[PDB]
RNA sequence: CGCGGGGUGGAGCAGCCUGGUAGCUCGUCGGGCUCAUAACCCGAAGGUCGUCGGUUCAAAUCCGGCCCCCGCAACCA
RNA sequence: GCCCGGAUAGCUCAGUCGGUAGAGCAGGGGAUUUUUAAUCCCCGUGUCCUUGGUUCGAUUCCGAGUCCGGGCACCA
RNA sequence: UUCAUG
RNA sequence: GCUGACUGGGGCCUGUAGAGCACUGAUAGGGCUAGGGGGCGCCUACCAAACCCUGUCAAACUCCGAAGGGUCCCA
RNA sequence: UCGCCUCCUAAAAGGUAACGGAGGCGCCCAAAGGUCCCCUCAGGCGGGACGGAAAUCCGCCGGAGAGCGCAAGGGUAGAAGGGGGCCUGACUGCGAGGCCUGCAAGCCGAGCAGGGGCGAAAGCCGGGCCUAGUGAACCGGUGGUCCCGUGUGGAAGGGCCA
RNA sequence: UCCCCCGUGCCCAUAGCGGCGUGGAACCACCCGUUCCCAUUCCGAACACGGAAGUGAAACGCGCCAGCGCCGAUGGUACUGGGCGGGCGACCGCCUGGGAGAGUAGGUCGGUGCGGGGG
């Protein structure tokens, strides 16, 4: 929503801050390969889950599309493309926990996060609970 | 604060740093690049009772005689809270021509 | 002079009264008085020769000290003045001049504001620092109707050497400030 | 406009740049000339 | 057919020629009077002993000597030529 | 698909000058005229100045850029 | 860049070739007023661009300067 | 001498 | 006429990879709570600034910031 | 779009491209220059008569988040910010030394002299906090000039300096 | 020769902020006055001069405190010169040297020169 952006491709290299743990909720989709998760795939997986376990619990989208994916309108090369074909893209490296469902039981969570991984372009693991923690 | 620092706008050597207290006035020739105080002079712990303009003149006389006691002729005035005034160092024996 | 009547009342009653009140441990621990500032907002710098520095002389003849025109820091376009300059009058009164001004204020000026049920003792709040406004500027014992053109309500702020508000409360209420309870 | 200070009925244009609406009009600046040191140097 | 069905007005091909900034005589270089040391835009390197600051903060040695630096932390990163003999 | 041009009162338009000073006709509302409607006359009033973000003390004014509308091109094969 | 002409009211302008300041329109008031114009009578918004100067007194004359409208001319 | 209609 | 590419020892420079929010911005959940919405008189869900814990992202952000690279000296 | 400046792409020296991303300049300023002396910001908390929620005032917490004419960085209060006084160094001759570069340009420049400014003095001042704000040459103009003056004296016209 | 105080620097927060007590023989400051120099777009508030009647109350100095701050290892990952592979790809793996950032343990309210004045 701010500072100037038709920003570059970057490169989806090594993942360490790209992937720490699951913080919110109990269960979590977690990526196993670096890929560009669009806003459309975020909304698609999230409305797969919330409609799967209907009126259910909390589904924290810990990623956020913050990168203008740019697409030229089928022509040659004069400058950057018009920007944001479907919109923005969360640059996701592996080990990153993308979605977390909260409180809803394992039978809905494992058959919801699997649907989210089926609409996402990344081969995923699904983590249960009891990750990295810090408190005494 | 009195952040004035007409300290560090002195890079020429032999820095005569003054101190105008409520009671005395102190003065000391410091050397730069090797910070060692060479000569110094208090006012009331040297001489005359607290008539401070005349005794601040007399502490300068005594300090310049202390400076020519080891042969130093070109110096540079200091003490950023100066307001160069009735705290006088109108002197002979120091060829700063101050 | 040096024997202001309010200053004498301070130095002879109030400081031992505050000592025997709070159980002080120092003569300088008592709240002294060090500042009475008078501010005049006065956003009036339009055309048709709007000078309006007669009020500076008016404030000077009230207090006994020629106030300074203070240029506005920030320029805002809501009230149309801009670019620093035009007007705000400030005067700052310290010792015996502050005391003769408070002799003119507390005994002669406030007793009169047009109703004057009192002052506002919610106004200190944390520092020493009692601030109080004035709607009509001509309550003072110098200036009546035939020396002005318009109403020039100032606001004063008296600052104490008091850490809290209770200490400055107990100071100024015996110096002669009334209050509202 | 680009205006040059002359030594007073003499040589030595001194070649400043004035801002004519904001003040000008007998621009007077003491200046060191090529010959006879220091003068008044009104512009143009 | 190659229906060239577009154009595009670029707007951002513009760059100033770079300035060769930075330091030029590092710690231990035997510089001479007027040999410039730091070519900078701010005053990242504050001038110390025997080093003048230029108009655009070009640090430069006022004497014949060997450069040494120091980072005075809060104060700044002084670059001063200590003279030789 | 790319240029350049508009957006201002209910509508059609002036405009607005580096930005601070906004209107015109008709329409409108109230009156006056008239048996009554027209027409005419008198009083005002009405607008987030295309949304949005920008530097600005301050934007309708200037800079972008996005949505509708207009005028252009879209050629050589 | 030179060369002309001009700075007179809210606007456009004439000036006894120094001894008085003025039109015309606009604005207002007043008369008739179906409508608005037109018409009629009366007042102004006036340092006569700015100063210096010549004269007894300056719009007038003299120079300087500023804006102001042009005419030609190059333009490396 | 102006001036349209129920 | 051993200075050279290369290397070793020193000394510096720098702000990339990383990483982190100390700034400029974008940010997800929860608590707190200034201005608009529910009838609105005090009033009502993160419909909503700052704080607050917990989360993150950045070529045009850097409190940090290596590998290295550059330069100078002695080899 | 063509030159210049700022970032970024630029891969921790430099440089480095594309019709790659994102902005600017064609100026300004006789104080926004010099020097001497003072003073600290924005913000938030409170408190104050008209007073906007940010006028002005007071008091705390405020180290730079304010300001520096202008875009952007770099910088910066131990001033480059704000104010006051005095002024003209927005000098004339040069300039060791470098930076940079293909040349041409561009940039910094201590120091010496003349002559001044400011300050008690140390010192600082050859424009502005800095990097943009421009233009080789040629041909002319204008002001000086100890230069040339087509036999000679002088002019024409040249040069040189501005 | 040691603590005490005053200036003055160095390292630049491991020394800062906020607390919590102490200091007044001196020193230092606040103070008492504006005649004296010079003062503040107003105000001897600041600056300055005169004083020494009083006080450590602020300010400052010097101690304890970890609350905030700041510093912060050992490790170990990241990253990577250099090499060699897998991966149609996005990219990853191994060896070789380096080796962070955050974090955690913790460390921490100075250390140190120089000249004076004092028991
Ligand atoms: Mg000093
Ligand atoms: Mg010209
Ligand atoms: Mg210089
Ligand atoms: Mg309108
Ligand atoms: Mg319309
Ligand atoms: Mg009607
Ligand atoms: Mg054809
Ligand atoms: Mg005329
Ligand atoms: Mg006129
Ligand atoms: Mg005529
Ligand atoms: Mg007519
Ligand atoms: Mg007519
Ligand atoms: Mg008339
Ligand atoms: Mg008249
Ligand atoms: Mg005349
Ligand atoms: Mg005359
Ligand atoms: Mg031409
Ligand atoms: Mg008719
Ligand atoms: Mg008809
Ligand atoms: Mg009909
Ligand atoms: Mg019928
Ligand atoms: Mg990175
Ligand atoms: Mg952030
Ligand atoms: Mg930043
Ligand atoms: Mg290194
Ligand atoms: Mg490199
Ligand atoms: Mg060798
Ligand atoms: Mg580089
Ligand atoms: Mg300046
Ligand atoms: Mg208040
Ligand atoms: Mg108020
Ligand atoms: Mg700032
Ligand atoms: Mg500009
Ligand atoms: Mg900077
Ligand atoms: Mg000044
Ligand atoms: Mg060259
Ligand atoms: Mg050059
Ligand atoms: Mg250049
Ligand atoms: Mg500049
Ligand atoms: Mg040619
Ligand atoms: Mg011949
Ligand atoms: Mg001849
Ligand atoms: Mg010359
Ligand atoms: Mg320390
Ligand atoms: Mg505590
Ligand atoms: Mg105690
Ligand atoms: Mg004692
Ligand atoms: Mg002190
Ligand atoms: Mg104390
Ligand atoms: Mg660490
Ligand atoms: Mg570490
Ligand atoms: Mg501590
Ligand atoms: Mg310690």
């Amino acid at each position: 929503r701010m500072k100037y952006r038709k920003q570059q491709r970057g490169r989806l290299k090594g993942a360490t801050k790209g992937g720490d743990y699951v913080a919110f909720g109990d269960y979590g989709l977690v990526a196993l390969e670096p890929a560009w998760i669009t806003a459309q795939q975020i909304e698609a997986a999230r409305v797969a889950m919330v409609r799967h376990f209907r009126r259910g619990g909390k589904i924290f989208i810990r990623i956020f599309p913050d990168k203008p994916y740019t697409k030229k309108p089928l022509e040659v090369r004069m400058g950057k493309g018009k920007g944001n074909v479907e919109g923005y893209v969360a640059v996701v490296k592996p080990g990153r926990v993308m979605f977390e469902v909260a409180g809803v039981t394992e039978e809905q969570a494992m058959e919801a996060l699997r649907i989210a991984g089926h609409k996402l372009p990344i081969k995923t693991k699904i983590v249960r609970r009891d990750a990295y923690d810090e408190a005494q | 604060k009195f952040r004035v620092r007409n300290r560090i706008k002195r890079t020429g050597r032999l820095r005569l740093s003054v101190f105008r207290s409520l009671k005395h006035i102190y003065a000391q020739i410091i050397d730069d690049e090797k910070g060692v105080t060479l000569v110094s002079a208090s006012s009331l712990a040297l001489k005359l009772k607290g008539n401070k303009t005349e005794v601040a003149r007399q502490v300068g006389r005594a300090l310049a005689e202390k400076a020519l006691a080891l042969g130093i002729k070109q110096v540079a005035f200091d003490r950023g809270p100066y307001k160069y005034h009735g705290r006088v160092k109108a002197l002979a024996e120091g060829a700063r021509e101050g | 002079p040096l024997d202001v009547a309010l200053k004498r009342k301070y130095y002879e009653e109030v400081r031992p009264e505050l000592i025997r009140r709070f159980g002080y441990q120092n003569v300088w621990e008592v709240p002294r008085l060090e500042k009475v500032v008078i501010n005049q907002g006065l956003g009036e710098a339009k055309e048709d020769a709007r000078i309006l520095e007669k009020a500076a002389q008016e404030l000077a003849l009230i207090t006994g000290q020629k106030p300074a025109v203070t240029r506005a820091k920030k320029s805002i376009s809501n009230f149309k003045l801009r670019k620093g300059m035009p007007i705000g009058l400030r005067v700052t009164l310290r010792r015996d001049r502050m005391w003769i001004f408070l002799e003119k204020l507390l005994n002669v000026a406030l007793p009169r504001i047009r109703d004057f049920r009192g002052l506002n003792p919610n106004s200190f709040d944390g520092r020493g620092n009692y601030n109080l406004g004035l709607r009509e500027q001509l309550i003072f014992p110098e200036i009546t109707y035939d020396m002005v053109d318009a109403l020039r309500g100032m606001d004063i702020a008296v600052v104490t050497t008091a850490e809290t508000d209770e200490e400055a409360r107990a100071l100024l209420e015996l110096l002669g400030f009334p209050f509202r309870k | 406009l680009l205006l040059e200070c002359t030594e007073c009925k003499r040589r030595n244009y001194a070649t400043e740049k004035n801002k004519r609406n904001t003040p000008n009009k007998l621009e007077l600046r003491k200046y060191c000339p090529w010959c006879r040191k220091h003068t008044v140097h009104r512009e143009v | 057919m190659a229906h060239k069905k577009g154009l595009g007005s670029t707007r951002n091909g513009r760059d100033s020629q770079a300035k060769r900034l930075g330091v030029k005589r590092y710690e231990g270089q035997v510089v001479r009077a007027g040999n410039i040391l730091v070519r900078q835009r701010g005053t990242r390197f504050k001038p110390g002993k025997n080093v003048g600051m230029g108009r655009d903060f070009t640090l430069f040695a006022l004497v014949d000597g060997v450069v040494e630096f120091q980072d005075r932390g809060r104060l700044g990163r002084y670059v001063h030529v200590r003279p030789l003999a």
